[PDB]
C-alpha cells in the first residue's frame, strides 16, 4: 500500500533527484513527464495530465516520488494479471518470435542504455536460461522474477 | 554477477506497458 518492491526504491530515488534542483521537496509537475522519459519511458502527455489531474489534487504544483509508483502498480495490477508478463515481451521480445534471443537482449540493452556483444550476452542469458539455447523464454526471463 | 544478470536489468526495465498507452 505504501512501498512495493526495490523498483520504488530504483527509480524514486531518481525520478525526485532527476529534476529536484529547486529545492521544492518533490518533482515539478510540468517535467515530471521528463523525470519520466529521463528514465526512458516513452508516457503521454494525455496521461501526463491525467496524472497531474491525479496528484494535483492537493494543489501543490508537485509530484511525491513514493506514492507515483504505486500509481504504477496500479495502472498493472488491476488492468490485466495475465497480460502483466506478456509485455514484457513488449519490453524484451524484440524479433516477436517467442524467444528474447541475446541479440535483442543487447538491443535491448542498446535501448535501454548499454551495447553487449555476442559472448558477454552468453551471461544474461544464461542466469535466466535453464536448457541453455541462447535465447530467453518467458519461464527463464519470468523464474528470476521470482528466483530470488 | 556471473550467474545473475536478467534480475539486475529488471529491477530497471521489469514493466513498461504500465505507463505506455497505444
Amino acid at each position: 500500500a505504501d512501498q512495493l518492491t526495490e523498483e520504488q526504491i530504483a527509480e524514486f530515488k531518481e525520478a525526485f533527484s532527476l529534476f529536484d534542483k529547486d529545492g521544492d521537496g518533490t518533482i515539478t509537475t510540468k517535467e515530471l513527464g521528463t523525470v519520466m522519459r529521463s528514465l526512458g519511458q516513452n508516457p503521454t502527455e494525455a496521461e501526463l495530465q491525467d496524472m497531474i489531474n491525479e496528484v494535483d489534487a492537493d494543489g501543490n504544483g508537485t509530484i511525491d516520488f513514493p506514492e507515483f509508483l504505486t500509481m504504477m502498480a496500479r495502472k498493472m495490477k488491476d488492468t490485466d494479471s495475465e497480460e502483466e508478463i506478456r509485455e514484457a515481451f513488449r519490453v524484451f521480445d524484440k524479433d516477436g518470435n517467442g524467444y528474447i534471443s541475446a541479440a535483442e537482449l543487447r538491443h535491448v540493452m542498446t535501448n535501454l542504455g548499454e551495447k553487449l556483444t555476442d559472448e558477454e550476452v552468453d551471461e544474461m542469458i544464461r542466469e535466466a536460461d535453464i536448457d541453455g539455447d541462447g535465447q530467453v523464454n518467458y519461464e527463464e526471463f519470468v523464474q528470476m522474477m521470482t528466483a530470488k | 554477477t556471473r550467474k545473475k544478470t536478467f534480475k539486475e536489468v529488471a529491477n530497471a526495465v521489469k514493466i513498461s506497458a504500465s505507463l505506455m498507452g497505444t
